[PDB]
């Protein structure tokens, strides 16, 4: 199937005293593999995966420096947004950056993104052909112009389409034994009644990898939405997602309802039924 | 300009009495950063919790997973209590093995 390495940054201010909050963390698919705390004592970018710790010192070097690199771009910028938006030194202010790049089940080059955010709300990103920018509004359109006049997109679009693609095939690799394994989601039933006219009936997946799922009910073989509920993929903590669905139904009528779920550990759709 | 957290409290594992299990809660959908998760046990703060780095999703917001060992048994209460800027009274949300 297909494979993503992504980076994620985050800078929180801190107005009173001393350089912003910095935390970045690199995934591979669902997998985090490494992360860089400011508040952490090593100021070292860290392993999170075993498959990592095979790199030597030279990749620690280059990781160290590439991440310590981004908290300063993201320490002036806080400066110049600040001003830019004409806001007061005594709040808190944050920018989030986020890039990496998809591939497909051959491993080849399918998409690359790179995209920031002010306060939480979409600042600035490179568009699909990585050629150009949309910049959401008048402070992001002067730095679009600046970073047209500096040929950022030129060199991300490097990264994005090679380099980024030639790490994650390497980690892939290296990873294997886990990250091209699939965990096929193990689900079961349970059912609760509220009264005796009314129960739920509850659809777990549990333990699985990757992340992406997909679990419908349905009544009498058609897809029901209605008085169903479907909470957010969570994290395991061992690597794994869980999820459910649940429906409710007449007492006595569950017989009716099916449970249908979708993954890429599943060569065909499971179907439960209480 | 700013989101509250979502909250799921739960286990790792299907819940066995007497077995070392994991508490986990999950916050998440939330802006600012900044936020208080604690882990309770019979409404007592649990000392010794881990948190995962900061991440965020692709509407920018903010997700944590807090979480601890525990041994549960059928007396013991658990639930996990979170504060934030958008929170005037901090949200408890009581484990429920069947959730
Ligand atoms: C950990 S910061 C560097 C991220 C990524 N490996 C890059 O070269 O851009």
């Amino acid at each position: 199937g297909s494979h993503s390495m992504r980076y994620f940054f985050t800078s929180v201010s801190r107005p009173g005293r001393g350089e912003p909050r910095f935390i970045a963390v690199g995934y591979v698919d669902d997998t985090q593999f490494v992360r860089f705390d400011s508040d952490a004592a090593s100021q070292r970018m860290e392993p999170r995966a075993p498959w990592i710790e095979q790199e030597g010192p030279e990749y620690w070097d280059g990781e160290t420096r590439k991440v310590k690199a981004h908290s300063q771009t993201h320490r002036v910028d806080l400066g110049t947004l600040r001003g830019c938006y004409n806001q007061s030194e005594a709040g808190s202010h944050t920018v989030q950056r986020m890039y990496g790049c998809d591939v497909g089940s051959d491993w080849r080059f399918l998409r690359g993104y790179h995209q920031y955010a002010y306060d939480g709300k979409d600042y600035i990103a490179l568009k699909e052909d990585l050629r150009s920018w949309t910049a959401a509004d008048m402070c992001a359109q002067t730095t679009k112009h600046k970073w047209e006049a500096a040929h950022v997109a030129e060199q991300l679009r490097a990264y994005l389409e090679g380099t980024c693609v030639e790490w994650l095939r390497r980690y892939l690799e290296n990873g294997k034994e886990t990250l091209q394994r699939t965990d096929a989601p193990k689900t079961h039933m349970t059912h609760h009644a509220v009264s005796d006219h009314e129960a739920t009936l509850r659809c777990w997946a549990l333990s699985f990898y990757p992340a992406e799922i997909t679990l419908t009910w349905q009544r009498d073989g058609e897809d029901q939405t209605q008085d169903t509920e479907l909470v957010e993929t969570r994290p395991a903590g061992d690597g794994t997602f869980q999820k459910w669905v649940a429906v409710v139904v007449p007492s006595g009528q569950e017989q009716r309802y099916t449970c249908h779920v979708q993954h890429e550990g599943l060569p065909k759709p499971l179907t439960l039924r209480w | 300009i700013q989101r509250t957290p979502k909250i799921q409290v739960y286990s790792r594992h299907p819940a066995e009495n007497g077995k070392s299990n994991f508490l986990n809660c999950y916050v998440s959908g939330f802006h600012p950063s900044d936020i208080e998760v604690d882990l309770l046990k019979n409404g007592e703060r649990i000392e010794k919790v881990e948190h995962s780095d900061l991440s965020f999703s692709k509407d920018w917001s903010f997700y944590l997973l807090y979480y601890t060992e525990f041994t549960p048994t059928e007396k013991d209460e658990y639930a996990c209590r979170v504060n934030h800027v958008t929170l005037s009274q901090p949200k408890i949300v009581k484990w429920d093995r069947d959730m």
